[PDB]
C-alpha cells in the first residue's frame, strides 16, 4: 500500500549549525527576534502540511538565516557573548538568573552596534 | 548485556508472581508479591511512568503491610506454614517456571507464539515512541488533570471512600 | 449508555476521557490522534453494524498505529534475514550502523 | 568514577553512624551530669571502634524457633533501605537528580515496616511479636501525617524535584512560612524513628526491646545502623526542608558546610529531646496523632493549598 | 504485542489460577486477589504511557483506589470469620450448608 | 448569644486543637472566593507558554494579531512585570 | 565541660562533610569544570543529546562556540 | 544503570555485612541455648498464637486514609492548571471528605482504639 | 444498624447501580459495580449471625473475582482498540471474558453456586434486595453490549441457568433457597432472549422484578423461612396465603396470569428468528419450576396443615409494619396480560 517519498540523501544535506546549548540559550531572545520570519513560516509549514517532506526548503531557509545571524554576531561583540555563554554553561540548568552582569554587557553591544 | 533488562524486569515479575500464587505460607505469598511489585515498578518506570511507579511503590508497600497486619493477628496459628511444608507447592512452583520458559523459548525461535493472542518475541524496546515533552512530564500532567477534568472521578471516589469507612465501621462493629 | 442523562440534561460527565483525540491537558496529543480522528469522523451517524465495514481500512490502520503488530513483525523479519546472512557472512553494515 | 562517588556516599555515612553512637553517649551523659566515654582513646573517640569489633566478633545466636530466611533478610532490608534512602539528598549537587526525589524518599521511608514485621515475627518471641505490631502501627500511623505535611510544604515549592527545594527557600527559611507544620513534621519524624519520647517499642518494662530482642551481634547491630542512620537522614531532610541555606554555584562547599551544621544541630535536638522527656504510652501515642495531630495537619494542608491561589503566588512547576 | 505484555498477562492468568484455585487459605487467596489487581494496574499503565493517553494517566490510581478498598473489606471480613471460627482455613467454612 | 460564646470559649479550652483546625480550615475555603488576586493567579497560569504559539496563516484583515513578534499590538503581560 | 563533646561531633561533622564536596567536585571534575547539566524534562535531554552530537567527542560537557562554525 | 548501580552497590554491601556477621564468629553450638526467652523465663507456649486484638480498626483505617492520600498526592502538579477555581473547590472537597471520614471515625468510636 | 446509616447504605447501593446504567465510560461502569459491592456487604451483615458472615464472605469472593475479570475484559478491549466507550467489542476473548465476569455477578452458569447459599445466609429483606436490585446493573451492561456477544455462549449459559435453576429447587424446603433457584431459572429465561432483542429481556426483567417483590413482601408478611413454617401460616393469614397461592400460580406462567406473558413473548421472538428447538427446552423445563411451585402451594393454601396450640395467641396480635406497595405489587404481578402491547413503550 504505497512505498515511500523519502527525499534523496542530497536533499536533506544542509550545513548543520554546530553550536552548543549554552551558546544557543545565550543568543535566544535576540536570535528569535531577528530570525522569527523563517522560523515562523517553517513551522507554519510544519503544522499546516503536517509533513516535513514538504518543508525541507523552509528548513534550509531557517538554517541559513540563523547562520547569517550567527555570522553577524561573530563579526561584532563576541567576547561579551563568549563570557555570557560560558557563564550560562557553568549553570547546571542554563539559568539566566546568575548571568545578569554579562547579560547587560551583551545586550548593549547588539544594541549600539547591530 | 543490560539490553534485555526491560524484558527481564517482566520475567522476574512472572516467576515472583507464581511463588506468590503458589499458595505458600501467607507471608511467602506476600514476599512473592513484594518482589513482583518491586520489579514491576521498574517496568512502569523505564517506560516513563516515574510518578505512577513510585505511587504503586508507596501505596502497595503499605497495602501488603496491612494485609500482614492481620496475618500475624488473624491468620497465624501454632505451626505457621513454611514455603517447603506442603509437597504440592513445589509442583505448582515448577509448573510456574516451565510454561513461560517454553513460551519465551518459542518466541526466541519463531517470534510468532500462538498462545491466546498474537505476540512477537522481538524484545520491547521497539514499541517506544520518538518525540519530546517540552518542559512538562506527560504522566505527571495527566494525573494532575484529575482536579480539572476529573470532575466525576474524584467525586465518586471520595464518596466511595466515605462509604468504605462507613462499611468498615459497620461490619467490624461487633454489635 | 442505557439511560444517557449526559446529553439529555446537557453536560459531560465521563465523555471527556473516553477517546484520546479530545482536548488533552495543554494540547498533548495522543500517539494515534490522526488515525482515531480519521476513524471517528469516518464513522459518525452511520450505525455500528454499517460503519464497521465502510470504516474498516481506517480501523485497522488505527489498530496498527496502537499496537504496531504488522510493523514490528516486518522489523523482526528484517532482523532475522540480516542476522542470518551476517552469520553466514556476505556483507558488512555501513559505518553509519557502527559509528 | 561514578562508583567512587557512591562509595564516597556510603562509607562516610557509615563513619557518621558509628560516631553517632559516641556523641549520643557523650551528649546524654553531659545532659545528666556524666562525663561520658573518654577512656577509649582521646575523649572516647576510639570507643565506637571497640564496640563494633565486639559486636562483629560476638556470637550471633540463631533463634532456634525461627526461619533463618527472614532472620537474615530483615537486617538486609533495614540497612540497605536506610543507606539507599540517602541517595537523592540535595547536597549542593545531589548524587541522583530524581525528578520525584521527595516522593522517592518518602516511599522508601515506609519500607522500615518491612524490616520491623519480619524481625518481630521471625524471631518468634512474645516481646518480639508484641513489639512488631505495636511499632508497625506507630510508624504506619505517623507515615500518613508525614505524607500530608510533605504535600502541604511542597505546594509552595513547585514540584517533587528535591534539588529545586533550595531555590524555593533562598531568601527566607521555609520554617518561617510553615512553622506550625514543621513543628508537627519534626515530631512525627521523632515518632517514625522510634525515639525515647515516642519509641514505645523498647519499653524496658513490658516490651524490653520489641523488635531487636533475639537479634544478636551482627544482624542486631545492622538494625541499630539502620535506626541511627534514619536519625541523620531525617534530620537532614528536615534541615533542607525548613532550615534553608545559601548556595553559590561557584562555591559548592558553602552549602555543604551549612547543611552539615544544620544536620548536626537537628540531631543534637533529637538527643536533647530524648535525654529529658518521659516515654509515651501506646494509648496516648496513637491518641496524639489520631485525635490531635491529624485534624491540625488536614486543616494546615487546606490552608497551604488555598494560600498560593489567593496570593497569586503559585510556585513555578519547572 | 511484545514480551512485556505477555509477561503481565501471563502473571494475571496465574494470579487467576492461584486465587480461584483455592488451596486451603482465605488470607492467601485474597492476597492473590490483590496481586491480581497489581498485574492489571501495571498492564493498564503500559498502554496508557505508551499511547500518550494523557487523560487516562489518571485511570490507574483511580483503578487503584477502589481495588484496595475491596481488600480493605476483604481482610476486614477475614477477621469476622476468624474470631468465631478461629482461623482463615476454609474447610471448616461449612456452617452454611442448606 | 451567651451560650454560643461560652461554647466557643470551652472549645478553645477543652479541645484547643479542634478549634484551631476548624478555624484555619474555615478560612481556607472562604478566603479564595473573597480574595481579589485569584484571577491574577489564573492570569499567571495562562501566561506560561508550555507549548509553541503556532502562528496563523496571514491573509489580511487580522489587525489584532501582530505581524511580527516585536510588534506593539497583541497580548501583553506588563501586569506580570509589575506584579 | 561541654567541649569534650566537641571532638565527638567534629569527626562526625567531617563524616557528613565528605559526601558534600565529593559529589560536588566529581561532577565539576567530570563535566569539564561545569556542574552537571540536570535533565528534568525531555527538552533538556534533547539539548544534551544535540550537544553530545555536535561535540564530536561523545562528551556533552565539551562545548564549542562560534569559532566552531563559519 | 546509574541509579540501578547505586541500588546494587548498597544491597551487596549490606549482604557482605550480614555475611561477616553470621559467619565470622564461632559458636560452640550447644542445645540449651535454643531455649527461648521472656525476661528470665521462656515464652511458655505462645509467641505464635492468634493475637486477639482491637487496634485492627486503626490498622485498616490507615489503609483507607492512605488511598485518599494517594488521591491528593498529584496536587503540586495540579495547582499548575488554567481553571484554578475548579481545582480549588474540588481539592477542598477531597480534604473535607478526609475530615468527614475522620469525624465519623471519631464520634462512632472507630479511631478510638477499641477495648 | 443506625437507621440513617442503613439509609445511606440504601442509596449508595442504588447510586452504584445508577452509575452503571447512566455512565458511558467503561471505568465508570466498573466503579459503579464495586460501589454496589462495597455498599451491599454491610446490609447483608445487618443481622450479624455466622450464617450472615458466611453469605457475605461468599458474595464478596465471587463478586470481587467477577469484577476483576470485568477489568480484564476492560483492559483487553482498551488494548486492542484504545476506546473506553461501551459498545461492540473489538477483541473476541475480551467479549467472552466480560461475559463470564458479568455472569458470575448474575449467577447464570456454574458461576451460580453462590446465590442459593448467600440467599440462605441473609435475612429475607436482604434477600429481596439481593435478588431484585443486584441484577439491574449486569443486565444493563449486557443490554449495552448485545451487538457482539457469542450467541452460542449466551444461549448455552442461559440454558444451564434455567436447567439447574429448575433442578436445584426440587430438593429444597427453605423458602429462601427455592426462591434463589427460581431466580436462577428466571435469569436463564431473560438471558436466553438477551442476544436476540433486549426489549423482551427488559420486559421479563420487569415482570420477574415485580413478582419478586410481590413474593418476598408476602414472605416477611407471613414471617416464614421453611415450608413447614409457611404451612403453619395457613391459619393466621388466610388472605395472605391465598395471595401466596395466586402469585405462586403466576410463578410458572399459567395463563392468563402475568408470568405467562414474558414466556410467551420470549418464545414468539425466538421463533421469529428460526430458533424453534431452543424455546421448547425452557418451555418443558418450566414444569420443573411449576413442580416445587405446586409443592409450596399445597403446603400453603390448598391443603390445611396442622397448626399449633400456642399459635392461637398470635390471633390476638396484628401485623403493625405496613410494608407498603404490597397491594399494587400483587396486582401488577397477577393481571397485566391484557396490557401486553405496552411492551412497545420500553422499545
Ligand atoms: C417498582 C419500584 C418500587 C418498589 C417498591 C416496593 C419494594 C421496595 C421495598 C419494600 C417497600 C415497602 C417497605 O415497607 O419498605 C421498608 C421495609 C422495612 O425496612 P427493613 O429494612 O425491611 O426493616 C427495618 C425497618 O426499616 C426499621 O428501620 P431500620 O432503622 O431498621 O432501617 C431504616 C429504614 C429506613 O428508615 C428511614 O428513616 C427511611 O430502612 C429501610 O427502610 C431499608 C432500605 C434502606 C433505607 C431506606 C431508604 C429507601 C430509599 O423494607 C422492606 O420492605 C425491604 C427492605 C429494603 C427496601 C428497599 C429496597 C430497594 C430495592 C428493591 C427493588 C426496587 C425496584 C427495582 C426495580
Ligand atoms: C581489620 C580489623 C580491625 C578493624 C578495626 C580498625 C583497626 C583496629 C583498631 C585500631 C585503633 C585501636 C587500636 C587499639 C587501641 C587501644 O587498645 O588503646 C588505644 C589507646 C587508648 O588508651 P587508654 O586510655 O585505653 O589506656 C588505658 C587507660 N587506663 C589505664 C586508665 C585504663 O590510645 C592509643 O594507643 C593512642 C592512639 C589512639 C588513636 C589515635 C587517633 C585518635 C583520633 C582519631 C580517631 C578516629 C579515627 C581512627
Ligand atoms: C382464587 C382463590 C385462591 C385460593 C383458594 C383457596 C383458599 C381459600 C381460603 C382459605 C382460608 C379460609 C378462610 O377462612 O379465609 C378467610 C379469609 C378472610 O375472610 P374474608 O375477609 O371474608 O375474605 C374475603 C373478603 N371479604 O378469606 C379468604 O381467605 C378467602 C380468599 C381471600 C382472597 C381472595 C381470593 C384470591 C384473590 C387473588
Amino acid at each position: 500500500p504505497g512505498i515511500v517519498e523519502l527525499p534523496t540523501l542530497e536533499d536533506l544535506k544542509v550545513q548543520e549549525v554546530k553550536v552548543s546549548s549554552s551558546v544557543l540559550k545565550a543568543a535566544a531572545h535576540h536570535y528569535g527576534a531577528q530570525c522569527d520570519k523563517p522560523n515562523k513560516e517553517f513551522m507554519l509549514c510544519r503544522w499546516e502540511e503536517k509533513d516535513p517532506r514538504r518543508c525541507l526548503e523552509e528548513g534550509k531557509l531557517v538554517n541559513q538565516c540563523a547562520l547569517d545571524f550567527f555570522r553577524q554576531i561573530k563579526r561584532h561583540c563576541a567576547e561579551p557573548f563568549t563570557e555570557y555563554w560560558t557563564c550560562i554553561d557553568y549553570s547546571g540548568l542554563q539559568l539566566f538568573r546568575h548571568c545578569r552582569k554579562q547579560q547587560a554587557k551583551f545586550d548593549e553591544c547588539v544594541l549600539d552596534k547591530l | 548485556m543490560t539490553m534485555y533488562i526491560a524484558f527481564i524486569l517482566s520475567t522476574i515479575f512472572v516467576i515472583g508472581f507464581v511463588g506468590f500464587s503458589s499458595k505458600p505460607s501467607p507471608i511467602y505469598g506476600g514476599l512473592g508479591l513484594i518482589v513482583s511489585g518491586g520489579v514491576g515498578c521498574g517496568i512502569v518506570l523505564n517506560f516513563g511512568g516515574s510518578f505512577l511507579g513510585l505511587m504503586v511503590f508507596l501505596i502497595y508497600l503499605g497495602g501488603m503491610l496491612v494485609v500482614f497486619g492481620y496475618t500475624t493477628a488473624m491468620a497465624t496459628e501454632m505451626y505457621p506454614e513454611v514455603w517447603v511444608s506442603n509437597k504440592t507447592v513445589f509442583g505448582a512452583f515448577v509448573s510456574g517456571l516451565m510454561m513461560e520458559f517454553c513460551m519465551v523459548y518459542y518466541a526466541l525461535k519463531e517470534e510468532e507464539v500462538e498462545i491466546i493472542f498474537k505476540f512477537n518475541g522481538l524484545g520491547d524496546w521497539v514499541i517506544y515512541d520518538t518525540g519530546d515533552s517540552g518542559f512538562f512530564s506527560e504522566e505527571a500532567m495527566g494525573i494532575a488533570a484529575l482536579y480539572s477534568y476529573g470532575t466525576w472521578l474524584v467525586i465518586v471516589t471520595g464518596w466511595s471512600l466515605l462509604i468504605g469507612v462507613v462499611v468498615i465501621m459497620e461490619i467490624t462493629r461487633g454489635n | 449508555p442505557f439511560f444517557d442523562v449526559q446529553k439529555r440534561l446537557g453536560l459531560d460527565l465521563d465523555r471527556w476521557m473516553t477517546i484520546q483525540s479530545a482536548e488533552q491537558p495543554h494540547k498533548i496529543p495522543g500517539r494515534c490522534h490522526a488515525f482515531e480522528k480519521e476513524w471517528i469522523e469516518c464513522a459518525h451517524g452511520i450505525g455500528g453494524i454499517r460503519a464497521e465495514k465502510e470504516c474498516k481500512i481506517e480501523f485497522d490502520d488505527f489498530v496498527e498505529c496502537l499496537l504496531r503488530q504488522k510493523t514490528m513483525k516486518r522489523l523482526s523479519a528484517i532482523k532475522r534475514q540480516r542476522d542470518k546472512l551476517i552469520k553466514e557472512g556476505k556483507y558488512t553494515p555501513p559505518p553509519h550502523h557502527l559509528g | 568514577m561514578f562508583m567512587i562517588n557512591i562509595l564516597s556516599l556510603i562509607i562516610p555515612i557509615l563513619l557518621a553512624v558509628a560516631f553517632l553512637t559516641l556523641v549520643e553517649r557523650k551528649v546524654l551523659g553531659y545532659m545528666q551530669l556524666r562525663k561520658g566515654p573518654n577512656v577509649v582513646g582521646p575523649y572516647g573517640l576510639l570507643q565506637p571502634i571497640a564496640d563494633a569489633l565486639k559486636l562483629v566478633t560476638k556470637e550471633p545466636l540463631r533463634p532456634g524457633t525461627s526461619s533463618i530466611s527472614m532472620f537474615i533478610i530483615a537486617p538486609i532490608l533495614g540497612l540497605s533501605l536506610a543507606l539507599t534512602m540517602w541517595v537523592p539528598l540535595p547536597m549542593p549537587y545531589p548524587l541522583i537528580n530524581m525528578n520525584l526525589g521527595v516522593l522517592f524518599m518518602l516511599a522508601m521511608s515506609s519500607l522500615a515496616v518491612y524490616s520491623i514485621l519480619w524481625s518481630g515475627w521471625a524471631s518468634n518471641s512474645k516481646y518480639a511479636l508484641i513489639g512488631a505490631l505495636r511499632a508497625v502501627a506507630q510508624t504506619i500511623s505517623y507515615e500518613v501525617t508525614l505524607a500530608i505535611i510533605l504535600l502541604s510544604v511542597l505546594l509552595m515549592n513547585g514540584s517533587y524535584t528535591l534539588s529545586t527545594l533550595i531555590t524555593t527557600q533562598e531568601h527566607i527559611w521555609m520554617i518561617f512560612t510553615s512553622w506550625p507544620l514543621a513543628m508537627m513534621w519534626f515530631i512525627s519524624t521523632l515518632a517514625e524513628t522510634n525515639r525515647a519520647p515516642f519509641d514505645l517499642t523498647e519499653g524496658e518494662s513490658e516490651l524490653v526491646s520489641g523488635f531487636n530482642v533475639e537479634y544478636a551481634a551482627g544482624p542486631f547491630a545492622m538494625f541499630f545502623m539502620a535506626e541511627y542512620a534514619n536519625i541523620i537522614m531525617m534530620n537532614a531532610f528536615t534541615a533542607i526542608l525548613f532550615l534553608g541555606a545559601s548556595h553559590d554555584p561557584h562555591t559548592p562547599e558553602l552549602y555543604t558546610i551549612n547543611f552539615v551544621l544544620k544536620t548536626l544541630a537537628l540531631t543534637i535536638t533529637f538527643l536533647w529531646i530524648r535525654a529529658s522527656y518521659p516515654r509515651f504510652r501506646y494509648d496516648q501515642l496513637m491518641h496524639l496523632l489520631w485525635k490531635s495531630f491529624l485534624p491540625l495537619t488536614l486543616a494546615l494542608c487546606m490552608w497551604h493549598i488555598s494560600l498560593p491561589i489567593m496570593t497569586a503566588s503559585i510556585p513555578p512547576q519547572s | 504485542m511484545p514480551l512485556v505484555y505477555m509477561n503481565i498477562i501471563m502473571a494475571f492468568a496465574i494470579a487467576l489460577a492461584g486465587l480461584l484455585m483455592y488451596r486451603s487459605h482465605l488470607m492467601s487467596s485474597l492476597l492473590c486477589l490483590e496481586g491480581m489487581m497489581l498485574s492489571l494496574f501495571i498492564m493498564s499503565t503500559l498502554i496508557i504511557l505508551n499511547t500518550h493517553f494523557t487523560l487516562a494517566n489518571m485511570m490507574p490510581i483511580i483503578l487503584l483506589v477502589f481495588a484496595a478498598c475491596e481488600a480493605a473489606l476483604g481482610l476486614s471480613l477475614l477477621v469476622m470469620v476468624s474470631n468465631t471460627y478461629g482461623t482463615d482455613y476454609v474447610q471448616n467454612l461449612n456452617l452454611l450448608q442448606c | 448569644a451567651g451560650r454560643i460564646a461560652s461554647f466557643l470559649k470551652n472549645a478553645w479550652a477543652k479541645e484547643p486543637v479542634l478549634v484551631a483546625s476548624f478555624a484555619i480550615g474555615g478560612l481556607a475555603i472562604i478566603l479564595p472566593s473573597l480574595s481579589p488576586y485569584t484571577n491574577y493567579a489564573i492570569r499567571i497560569n495562562r501566561a506560561t507558554p508550555y507549548n509553541y504559539p503556532v502562528p496563523l496563516r496571514d491573509d489580511g484583515n487580522m489587525p489584532d494579531v501582530p505581524s511580527h513578534p516585536q510588534d506593539p499590538q497583541g497580548p501583553s503581560l506588563e501586569w506580570l512585570k509589575n506584579l | 565541660m561541654w567541649f569534650e563533646i566537641l571532638p565527638g561531633i567534629a569527626v562526625m561533622a567531617a563524616c557528613l562533610f565528605i559526601p558534600g564536596m565529593a559529589t560536588a567536585h566529581i561532577h565539576k571534575f567530570t563535566n569539564g569544570g561545569k556542574e552537571k547539566r540536570v535533565a528534568h524534562f525531555s527538552y533538556q535531554w534533547n539539548l544534551m543529546e544535540r550537544d553530545r552530537c555536535i561535540s564530536g567527542v561523545n562528551r556533552y560537557h565539551v562545548t564549542k562556540g562560534l569559532e566552531n562554525i563559519d | 544503570m546509574n541509579i540501578m548501580l547505586t541500588l546494587l552497590t548498597n544491597v551487596t554491601l549490606a549482604s557482605l555485612l550480614v555475611l561477616i556477621a553470621f559467619w565470622l564468629p564461632q559458636l560452640n553450638a550447644y542445645s540449651e541455648k535454643t531455649s527461648p526467652y521472656e525476661c528470665g523465663f521462656d515464652p511458655m507456649g505462645s509467641a505464635r498464637l492468634p493475637f486477639s486484638m482491637k487496634f485492627f480498626l486503626v490498622a485498616i483505617t490507615f489503609l483507607l486514609f492512605d488511598l485518599e492520600i494517594a488521591l491528593l498526592l498529584p496536587l503540586p502538579w495540579a495547582s499548575q492548571t488554567n481553571n484554578l477555581k475548579t481545582m480549588l473547590t474540588m481539592a477542598l472537597f477531597l480534604l473535607i471528605l478526609l475530615a468527614a471520614s475522620l469525624a465519623y471515625e471519631w464520634t462512632q468510636k472507630g479511631l478510638e482504639w477499641a477495648e | 444498624m443506625n437507621p440513617i446509616i442503613y439509609t445511606t447504605l440504601i442509596m449508595t447501593v442504588m447510586s452504584g447501580t445508577m452509575l452503571v446504567m447512566i455512565s458511558s465510560h467503561w471505568l465508570l461502569i466498573w466503579i459503579g459495580f464495586e460501589m454496589n459491592l462495597l455498599a451491599m456487604i454491610p446490609v447483608l451483615m445487618k443481622n450479624f449471625n455466622p450464617r450472615a458472615t458466611e453469605a457475605a464472605t461468599k458474595y464478596f469472593l465471587t463478586q470481587a473475582t467477577a469484577s476483576m475479570m470485568l477489568m480484564m475484559a476492560i483492559i483487553i478491549n482498551l488494548l486492542y482498540s484504545g476506546q473506553w466507550t461501551i459498545t461492540k467489542m473489538f477483541n473476541p476473548v475480551a467479549m467472552t471474558m466480560m461475559t463470564m465476569a458479568l455472569a458470575m455477578k448474575l449467577g447464570l452458569s456454574p458461576f451460580h453456586f453462590w446465590v442459593p447459599e448467600v440467599t440462605q445466609g441473609i435475612s429475607l429483606q436482604a434477600g429481596l434486595l439481593l435478588l431484585t436490585w443486584q441484577k439491574l446493573a449486569p443486565l444493563s451492561v449486557l443490554c449495552q453490549i448485545s451487538q457482539s456477544i457469542n450467541p452460542n455462549l449466551m444461549l448455552t449459559m442461559a440454558m444451564l441457568s434455567i436447567l439447574i435453576g429448575g433442578w436445584g429447587g426440587l430438593n429444597q424446603t427453605q423458602l429462601r433457597k427455592i426462591m434463589a433457584y427460581s431466580s436462577i431459572a428466571h435469569m436463564g429465561w431473560m438471558t436466553a432472549v438477551l442476544p436476540y432483542n433486549t426489549t423482551m429481556t427488559i420486559l421479563n426483567l420487569l415482570i420477574y422484578i415485580t413478582m419478586t417483590l410481590a413474593m418476598f413482601m408476602l414472605l416477611i408478611h407471613s414471617s416464614a423461612t421453611t415450608t413447614l413454617s409457611l404451612s403453619h401460616t395457613w391459619n393466621k393469614m388466610p388472605v395472605i396465603t391465598s395471595l401466596m397461592m395466586v402469585t405462586l400460580l403466576s410463578m410458572g406462567g399459567l395463563p392468563p396470569l402475568s408470568g405467562f406473558m414474558p414466556k410467551w413473548m420470549i418464545i414468539q421472538e425466538m421463533t421469529k428468528n428460526e430458533s424453534i428447538i431452543m424455546p421448547t427446552l425452557m418451555a418443558m423445563t418450566a414444569l420443573l419450576n411449576l413442580y416445587f411451585y405446586m409443592r409450596l402451594a399445597y403446603s400453603s393454601s390448598l391443603t390445611m396443615f396442622p397448626s399449633t396450640n400456642n399459635m392461637k395467641m398470635k390471633w390476638q396480635f396484628e401485623h403493625t409494619k405496613q410494608m407498603k406497595l404490597l397491594p399494587t405489587m400483587i396486582v401488577l404481578s397477577t393481571l397485566v396480560l391484557p396490557m401486553t402491547p405496552a411492551l412497545s413503550s420500553l422499545n
